[PDB]
């Protein structure tokens, strides 16, 4: 299923392209290349100035750097959120859970904070 | 419509640099890299060399390359 | 005057074109008219007499209604058509 | 059944819900604008600042200090005194 | 009387005394988030005192949600202390507690139709905008909310004391009109 | 490379009935106007990518 | 010999120009400002009566 | 000079490293490899916007979250993506969303 959404997504990424491809004024061979090597690659403080009177008031910034973990990027058209929890009307996108990608229309999402 | 914002776009780099501080005159290829201006043709940039850079009183011509004049502005 | 003429006028109105786009279309159809009736401080309404009206110095006039249908055009190829009855 | 009542009109109801889904027009950046401002003028030599804000899509005030900074109202016999994006 | 408002929310805003940049802000916090487009300021929130700040690139800062005056200090504190990690020259000037939200229970209901009868003079009961009589206290510059459930509402308070005076205030008059 | 020549000369060929286009009717110019609305847009959409990579 | 009705018919349609010029207007104002526009509230009722 | 969300991502990831590839060779120069990553924004848009017609679920809880220029950054935490047809379970998740 997946991988037939993918096939269909070279065919019109290739055909997007073409145009392209005339303008530059470069040679067709380059898009048959592209593609053999994508489909290989992928298959009391009165002195309240100083602030170092408390410590340790944050958590690890490294999750944002790392973005090993699964990711998904889409598009949100509602987003509300009630003084607890955080509710998610994500439309179209993608997810990259465990590296198997999924492809959803409508996304629904509750959270708590 | 083409080739006038790119040249307002130059003369306020001009200022820019004159707000950094640099007197020391710059090339227009150079000013070109840093402005995002090669995708621009060189017949316009050729026109500008020859009658807009000379007509703008803010620039001056010292040897062979453009740049303001300093002794326009009150020091 | 009142079986003809004032649904004549109303008829014979030119409709209302309004544009500044969507558009608007105002049309007026159809003539009401009830029995006179007078309005107490309360705002309930009450059939007035001529004899009532004359003591009270009040005016013998009767409500009058027109059924008003506004078409808006947004130009989306859809046009949407409501009708007020009795405004 | 005329005038029924209503907490609030319909076509105001509609109205207050596009201007808040759309939002208060943000104060960009001056190079953006400035960019924005100068591919405006290519397309025309000569813009009315009603027209001109909402082709940038800035507040009024805000844009109306960078075209002082730059551009010169002049006065004119086209029907009224108009900003001049031309620098000089 | 026996009863003791507690605060329910403390608004408190407090300078840094330097001016920021809200994008930059938004990019490197934790939990903030900035929409110029539907306000001016970036919104941040902080779980363990549970509280909410808008800091604004003027370099006042706005603190919203504790419960209690020195929450809202750490809380206020924790902020300033994001702001500067994030490298700004952040600083506490001026804290102040610009208003304070209290809540109660009377135990018994009360009859705002004679409460208002008696004190037009302060009392606005409007059942068609709002259920609840607002009463504007003179002596404290405190606004109450009266429910006909018992509940009670004091808001513009300064000070902790500002509201358990406006509940010493009010509850001798409830009493009169229990129900 | 003449042969590039050549290829290139067939431009100037169409380019021709380009011009008998605007004097049908401008494809130029109307292809000009086309390229200044995307400037805003890349702009826009650029600016996403800076910020986009900082975050991750 | 204008009797009643005649009379009335002429003052009702100067009445009726006059009540859809109002209507025009209030309604020519919402849609300038792009917000669509009550019906009853752009009728003058008074105009007639 | 597009929405550029799909670029970091496996689909993304492969096609910049196929145009790193042929960059090195010389046989594209780095404009064509940018236009080729437009053109595959704008089609991968269009292919998720139109032949994607299934409806999906997820709970969980939220542990950070961050906004700017019209840009989500969720950061949620043992999230469950339920479905009809399907239940998948992870850890850990971040949502990035835009418009």
């Amino acid at each position: 299923t997946v991988p037939k959404l993918y096939r269909s997504v070279i065919e019109d990424v290739i055909n997007d392209v073409r145009d392209i491809f005339l303008d530059d004024g470069v040679d067709e061979q380059v898009l048959m290349e592209l593609k053999t090597l994508w489909e290989n690659k992928l298959m009391g403080q009165v002195e309240e100035e100083p602030l170092n009177s408390e410590d340790d008031v944050s958590d690890e910034e490294g999750q944002e750097l790392f973005d090993t973990e699964n990711v998904v990027v889409c598009q949100y058209d509602k987003i509300h959120r009630s003084k607890n929890k955080w509710k998610f009307h994500l439309k179209d996108g993608i997810m990259n859970l465990n590296g198997r990608d999924y492809i959803f229309s409508k996304a629904i999402g509750d959270a708590e904070w | 419509g083409y080739k006038f914002g790119v040249l307002a776009k130059i003369v306020n780099y001009m200022k820019t640099r004159h707000q950094r501080g640099d007197t020391h005159p710059l090339t227009l290829d150079e000013i070109l890299d840093e402005t995002q201006h090669l995708d621009i043709g060189l017949k316009q940039k050729q026109w500008l060399m020859t009658e807009a850079l000379v007509n703008n009183p803010k620039i001056e011509v010292i040897d062979g390359k453009y740049a303001f004049k300093p002794k326009y502005n009150v020091r | 005057f009142i079986q003809m003429s004032v649904q004549r006028i109303v008829e014979d109105a030119p409709p209302i074109d309004l544009q500044a786009p969507p558009r608007y279309l105002l049309k007026f159809e159809q003539i009401y008219l009830s029995k006179p009736t007078h309005w107490e401080r309360d705002g309930a309404p009450s059939p007035m007499m001529p004899n009532e009206a004359r003591l009270r110095n009040l005016t013998y006039s009767a409500p009058l209604y027109v059924d008003i249908t506004k078409t808006v055009i947004k130009e989306g190829e859809e046009q949407l058509q409501t009708q007020h009855q009795k405004t | 059944t005329n005038y029924k009542p209503v907490a609030n009109h319909q076509y105001n109801i509609e109205y207050e819900r596009k201007k808040k889904e759309d939002g208060k027009r943000a104060r960009a950046d001056k190079q953006h604008v400035l960019d924005m401002l100068f591919s405006a003028f290519e397309k025309h030599q000569y813009y009315n600042l009603k027209d001109l804000v909402d082709i940038t899509k800035q507040p009024v005030v805000y844009l109306k200090e960078i075209l002082k900074e730059i551009g010169v109202q002049n006065v004119k016999g086209i029907h009224k005194n108009t900003w001049e994006l031309k620098p000089e | 009387s026996g009863i003791v408002p507690q605060l329910q929310n403390i608004v408190s805003t407090v300078n840094l005394g330097c001016k920021l940049d809200l994008k930059t802000i938004a990019l490197r916090a934790r939990n903030a988030e900035y929409n110029p487009k539907r306000f001016a300021a970036v919104i941040m929130r902080i779980r363990e005192p549970r509280t909410t700040a808008l800091i604004f690139s003027s370099g006042k800062m706005v603190c919203t949600g504790a419960k209690s005056e020195e929450q809202s200090r750490l809380a206020a504190r924790k902020y300033a202390r994001v702001v500067q990690k994030l490298g700004f020259p952040a600083k506490f000037l001026d804290f102040k507690i610009q208003n304070m939200v209290g809540s109660c229970d009377v135990k018994f209901p009360i009859r705002l139709e004679g409460l208002v009868l008696t004190h037009q003079q302060f009392s606005s009961y409007e059942p068609e905008l709002f259920p609840g009589l607002i009463y504007r206290m003179i002596k404290p510059r405190i606004v109450l909310l009266i429910f006909v459930s018992g509940k009670v509402v004091l808001t513009g308070a300064k000070v902790r004391a500002e509201i358990y005076e406006a509940f010493e205030n009010i509850y001798p008059i409830l009493k009169g009109f229990r129900k | 490379a003449q042969l590039k020549f050549f290829e290139q000369l067939d431009q100037i060929e169409k380019q021709r009935k380009d011009e008998q286009e605007r004097e049908i009717l401008q494809l130029r110019l109307k292809q000009k106007a086309k390229e200044m609305q995307q400037q805003e847009l890349a702009q826009m959409r650029q600016r996403d990518a800076n910020l986009t990579a900082l975050a991750a | 010999l204008d009797l009643a009705g005649p009379l009335l018919a002429f003052l009702f349609r100067g009445m009726f120009k006059n009540l859809l010029k109002e209507v025009r207007i209030y309604a020519q104002k919402f849609i300038d400002r792009g917000k669509d526009f009550n019906l009853e509230l752009a009728i003058k009722t008074r105009i007639i009566s | 000079m597009a929405y550029q969300l799909y670029r970091n991502t496996t689909l993304g990831n492969s096609l910049q490293e196929s145009l790193d590839e042929l960059i090195q060779s010389q046989q594209i120069t780095p404009q064509l490899a940018l236009q080729v990553l437009l053109q595959f924004d704008k089609a991968i848009n269009a292919a998720l916007a139109q032949r994607v017609r299934n409806r999906v679920n997820f709970r969980g809880s939220l542990n950070t979250y961050r906004f700017c220029d019209n840009v989500w950054t969720f950061v949620l935490n043992d999230v469950e993506f339920r479905e009809v047809t399907e239940l998948i379970k992870v850890d850990k998740v971040k949502i990035v969303a835009c418009d």
